[PDB]
DNA sequence: ATCGAGAATCCCGGTGCCGAGGCCGCTCAATTGGTCGTAGACAGCTCTAGCACCGCTTAAACGCACGTACGCGCTGTCCCCCGCGTTTTAACCGCCAAGGGGATTACTCCCTAGTCTCCAGGCTCGAGCTCAATTGGTCGTAGACAGCTCTAGCACCGCTTAAACGCACGTACGCGCTGTCCCCCGCGTTTTAACCGCCAAGGGGATTACTCCCTAGTCTCCAGGCACGTGTCAGATATATACATCCGAT
DNA sequence: ATCGGATGTATATATCTGACACGTGCCTGGAGACTAGGGAGTAATCCCCTTGGCGGTTAAAACGCGGGGGACAGCGCGTACGTGCGTTTAAGCGGTGCTAGAGCTGTCTACGACCAATTGAGCTCGAGCCTGGAGACTAGGGAGTAATCCCCTTGGCGGTTAAAACGCGGGGGACAGCGCGTACGTGCGTTTAAGCGGTGCTAGAGCTGTCTACGACCAATTGAGCGGCCTCGGCACCGGGATTCTCGAT
């Protein structure tokens, strides 16, 4: 059984590193990914299919992202992303 | 060494990738794809867990409980739309009297 | 000493908004999820949690459906909440 | 088994939605209103534990129907 | 308009030499002061008559304009 | 200049003012009335025109002046 | 001894615009404005200061109204002043 | 009740010295009577709705002022 | 001269527009207004007629539904006039505001 | 330039009609144009993105479609 | 074909193509897109049948989009089902609140 | 230029329903519109179900409770009815 | 204080507080209610010198309201200024018609 | 309980124009009424200038221009000469 | 019109006291000393609208007698009505109380947070495991370019339906009153839910064989889409038809 | 509420015309057999474990009854705003024509994701602690509800300066009438504003790009208003001087 438990909290001790987190607010953490999650899938495979395209890309991704996020979350997710795809590919 | 550290990353690559190639979504699954995707699911796992870590901390209390989750979603306005239709168990409502019912 | 009416309604108010705590209590809630599945699949068992997400959700509809209906007692420049202002409120939410 | 949903507990879900008064009628009108949402709920709760051809309620059926309905709800995954 | 155009635009260009050098005027800005003056004018005339009858005349005065002209805080 | 405000023209106004019978020293007077007239409105509107940095006296600047009179 | 008729009455010009005292009896003004603000609102209070205001604003807005009246009579070469005349002041001043 | 007769005959005749006046037409203190009251009138009503604004009770000095100031009677003084 | 009382002609117009279904806002001006808002977001965009016209039929569904639940607030408040504090009710019980 | 007044005062009266509107007060035109303006632009932000998502220069019929069927306002008839 | 095996005239083989490439699952079984093909049948029959009913109440030979809107927000149960739907070129229902009546 | 759609069955079905009446164009394209919105719809949530129930084939069960899934009350019998006939008579 | 950094008696600061809380502006400059105190400033010493000229005319050590209501109809622009102001107390100008002369 | 006003600074200014005279207290009300009255006026015409030109602040140019509109001849000039001089003192 | 002679009256000389005014304590709070970004603001550049500055022209407004009747003005009086003394009646007022509720403060109560004490809940170190990182070959998906004809965009214009603006105005919305149900608060009695413990077994989850159902590759010939021509139903047009509404009267 | 006339909507209708959906023909691609391979859905089967069950206790909440104040729903009245219409503009629109950018379709080809092992590696569960946290109790506080007490009303007992009235006579208001100065409608001469046009052009408004002035936020401070305590030109006042007016006068 798979969660997302170890990341949310790895972050948290990021962002507030004598910070904890209860049971429940860990499970709704990890509904929430999961969520999101299929959320920007869900429309990055629209894209795709939409495009007669047979592969999702990171393009795919940062264009779900912004039809998905509202303004000032896209731009930093959309910023986030694309900083993360270029420290990976180097 | 794990693709999550080359992206600079916590949210798993690996996995989100796996969950890509095994969800049914496409055939085929890019590689920048789940890079992106976690890079995201980060960014917003981060900045909810902020606003709640300062409620919690107005609150004085060191851990997160979900009361601090819905203050945190309800609190600001572009995480309120995003999570406009879903039901924080255990989270209560924001405190609100409108105006016509006080004396 | 007496309370004008109001005054403890909004005491009751604040402490409400304040908390978390179900406010349905537990055995007649289940009693009635139980004889509501009946109609539906004889022989029936539910897990403890099926029970409170049930119970989460039931309230958390019936304090979103309450939060615009007292909305809707408002608009009418009243400030008691009646069964046309329920119906209104889910007539424009596509109920 | 609707009258075990009591007035007092109508009464405090109101006040949760911030309401300070309330009409002696709102309470049978608000159980109807219940009753038809669990019906929903349910109905599609115990279509997903038919066809697993299981007889077990599980909370990811309750949670899955109220996804379906557009209520997700966030914490029994 | 009762007055002419191009008099009334003379007047109201001199007069305003006296005030600021090279002013230009729009022509909106003319046909604004034209209107606001005969508006004037007239209801000053209006005034000045109900002077001229009080005094039991049908003939408006400068007598009258000045009584008008002092009632009205002028 | 103020002579520009002929004779006729002033005995229409004062016809369009209700008066049938005008004492030939009305129109000098009236003369003068306008004239003082013309210049206060016109000082307040080169005073805002100043204020607006412009060379040109537009029609909404003579609007505001006739609103504060 | 008799005054001929203007000479006590120019006196008594002379001697009201010499001082500055209120011309109006306060009580009887006092009901004045109690009756006519119950006319509006009932059981209405008044402060002290607030109907020596309207007394004091009454007084000089009758004092300026007879001084154009007067002015309105001595145009049409007439010593008396007469209801035409208050009419004409009201009218000109943009009342009526 | 019919207070407005206390705006007496002496007192209309004194408020006309003031203004210069030497000989008054008997007609005369009915008509100022009637002016006064319309004058009061406009401006009692326009204090009364700034009290009513202020959900106050009391008419205040301020309140009159400002009746005044906005018909154009501004009186120095009772700020 | 005739006269027709006020709302006679009101309910006449509300039966001939619920009876038929030609758009009713004119063509070009709502054109205008979706190429300059389009343009407020990336320039030199061009569009299909039938884009614009999808773009006409959406927003005018969405325009008679929302003055229908405005008209359903109004009435609740026993008034027979809609307010822009109608619109605000029906939009936020809606869940756009 | 200012081409949401293009969506005239008598356009909206006749939406209304359609609507089952008896009586409409003067502010209201106004306030629809605002509500009438956001909606349109939050589709065509999406339906602008769907069309530089696909590297076009047109915004296609099909774009709209999505976008109001991903804002739960599905449209048919122009697929 | 399979479609006259099934006794349906919706294309039982066609259906099962965009189920094999509309990325729902790895496998799909042979009786799925006869169902599914059956299902959509059925609900275009109903559409059809009431937009029909309705054309003959207008005197009209040919269905309109109008008659569609008709059929459908006249019948409770496909106007919950297409509830979030706008019918292009519909119009709405003729209805007046009794309140504004004269 | 090849482009599919469902005109011609749509078409059959409302000769067998009305046998004299047509249909217009625009019709047919939101008929057209409605088939593929409901093909989507029950696609979606049979393979939402077998993924649920870790599938990974969908049947006609999957089909099945889907439309009951989206399908209100007697719509959804019917339609059931329908596709049980179906299916029992293509087996054979 | 900023009276004295302008060499002024009126209250800058006083005015600049006034200003703020008058919701006139989003916005005021340093300089305006320096500019504003100055001719406030003016305008009081002008009317108090002539409200004392008045008072010394009758022999008074203490300007009263009658000093004051000379001092403003007796000048030109100030009684242009208040021609709309009532002075309480003040009475008016001694001022009779020659034609109501004996 | 505390109510401002502006006593004390026209005391000094009478103090200023006429050392050995006095002002009684309904003369001081009749100032302080002066003082407001102009004050409103002034801030009230520099607040419409500045809306008129689309600023949003009010500088020491929207309160000349309107001292200048609100002043007679000879009143403004001086009032205008007193500020300038005020304003440029200040800044240095 | 102005000379005087007598008189009620307003102003000057000098005074009691006197209450409003000038002067001092204080605290405290509006006033002010630094500081930071932040957006509002200043400054430059365009360029073209529209402002200006003038060359005919011409036709209607402006100007010079003109004489001529109308209204301004100027007295002449009659009668009215209004100033002035005088008195008497009385409501204004001096000064004091009185209740007259109304009033911002003080007694009283539970509420919300403060402080402190022993625990249910997760933190931390130690091993099995499905899953994550590598890289080669590969087979195909997508990136990119050439060309086109499809269609979206730009411009002129008749005319006309629609849009914009003004006049009543009466049906409407909004606000004050009030009779009255009806729901909030409080408290006493009764259930009935919470809690805790113990058990049962029926159903969910892991294990292993297998076989039937799904997929892979591929040819075809037939259903389905692209045109295509067309004849019937929809759009239109003046008839004329009966259905709705407005304005008197039972 | 009913009943007629008078206009004023839509509805039914015969006639005409034209646009487009349907039967037809043609093309091509894909649905269906067809066979074999393999892979996951069935079927036990076995275990265990999670919520029905019961039982007992307990103690906190739901009921019910009552009291009583407070919102609801007419009811009526004020005023004032959207409507209906009329009249006059304004741009839509359908047409028609040009005209060039991009969707699309096809070709070509380096890029890259999928399996396939292959290692090993991070997660995840177990056992063993533990240390912030829930709450238990309690103490100051924020609140109303009265509640004794000052701020604006209302007698009252006269005291008393002033209004009401007489009346009395004398000074204007207005009507008559007349005399004459003067605007004004006519007529004819004039002369210049409107209009058009043609050309030259300074700056209004807009776009852009930086730049600095202040709204706050702390954080420390002295000027002044409340309050109270000496103090003096002024208000009332008496005595007296000098006046403004009214006869008396031609």
């Amino acid at each position: 059984k798979e969660s997302y438990s170890i990341y949310v909290y790895k972050v948290l001790k990021q962002v507030h590193p004598d910070t904890g987190i209860s049971s429940k607010a860990m499970g709704i953490m990890n509904s929430f990914v999961n969520d999101i999650f299929e959320r920007i899938a869900g429309e990055a495979s629209r894209l795709a299919h939409y495009n007669k395209r047979s592969t999702i890309t990171s393009r795919e991704i940062q264009t779900a992202v912004r039809l998905l996020l509202p303004g000032e979350l896209a731009k930093h997710a959309v910023s986030e992303g694309t900083k993360a795809v270029t420290k990976y590919t180097s | 060494k794990t693709r999550s550290s080359r992206a600079g990353l916590q949210f798993p690559v690996g996995r989100v990738h796996r969950l890509l190639r095994k969800g049914n979504y496409s055939e085929r699954v890019g590689a920048g794809a789940p890079v992106y995707l976690a890079a995201v699911l980060e960014y917003l796992t981060a900045e909810i867990l902020e606003l709640a870590g300062n409620a919690a901390r107005d609150n004085k209390k060191t851990r997160i409980i979900p009361r601090h989750l819905q203050l945190a979603i309800r609190n600001d306005e572009e995480l309120n739309k995003l999570l406009g239709r879903v039901t924080i168990a255990q989270g209560g409502v924001l405190p609100n009297i409108q105006a016509v019912l006080l004396p | 000493h007496r309370y004008r009416p109001g005054t403890v309604a909004l005491r009751e108010i604040r402490r409400y908004q304040k908390s978390t705590e179900l406010l349905i209590r537990k055995l007649p809630f289940q009693r009635l999820v139980r004889e509501i599945a009946q109609d539906f699949k004889t022989d029936l068992r539910f897990q403890s949690s099926a029970v409170m997400a049930l119970q989460e959700a039931c309230e958390a509809y019936l304090v979103g459906l309450f939060e615009d209906t007292n909305l809707c007692a408002i608009h009418a420049k009243r400030v008691t909440i009646m069964p046309k202002d329920i119906q209104l409120a889910r007539r424009i939410r596509g109920e | 088994n609707i009258q075990g949903i009591t007035k007092p507990a109508i009464r405090r879900l109101a006040r949760r939605g911030g309401v300070k008064r309330i009409s002696g009628l709102i309470y049978e009108e608000t159980r109807g209103v219940l009753k038809v949402f669990l019906e929903n709920v349910i109905r599609d709760a115990v279509t997903y534990t038919e066809h697993a051809k299981r007889k077990t309620v599980t909370a990811m059926d309750v949670v899955y129907a109220l996804k379906r309905q557009g209520r997700t709800l966030y914490g029994f995954g | 308009l009762l007055i002419r155009k191009l008099p009334f635009q003379r007047l109201v260009r001199e007069i305003a030499q006296d005030f600021k050098t090279d002013l230009r005027f729009q022509s909106s800005a003319v046909m604004a002061l034209q209107e606001a003056c005969e508006a004037y004018l007239v209801g000053l005339f209006e005034d000045t008559n109900l002077c001229a009858i009080h005094a039991k005349r049908v003939t408006i005065m400068p007598k009258d304009i000045q009584l008008a002209r002092r009632i009205r805080g002028e």
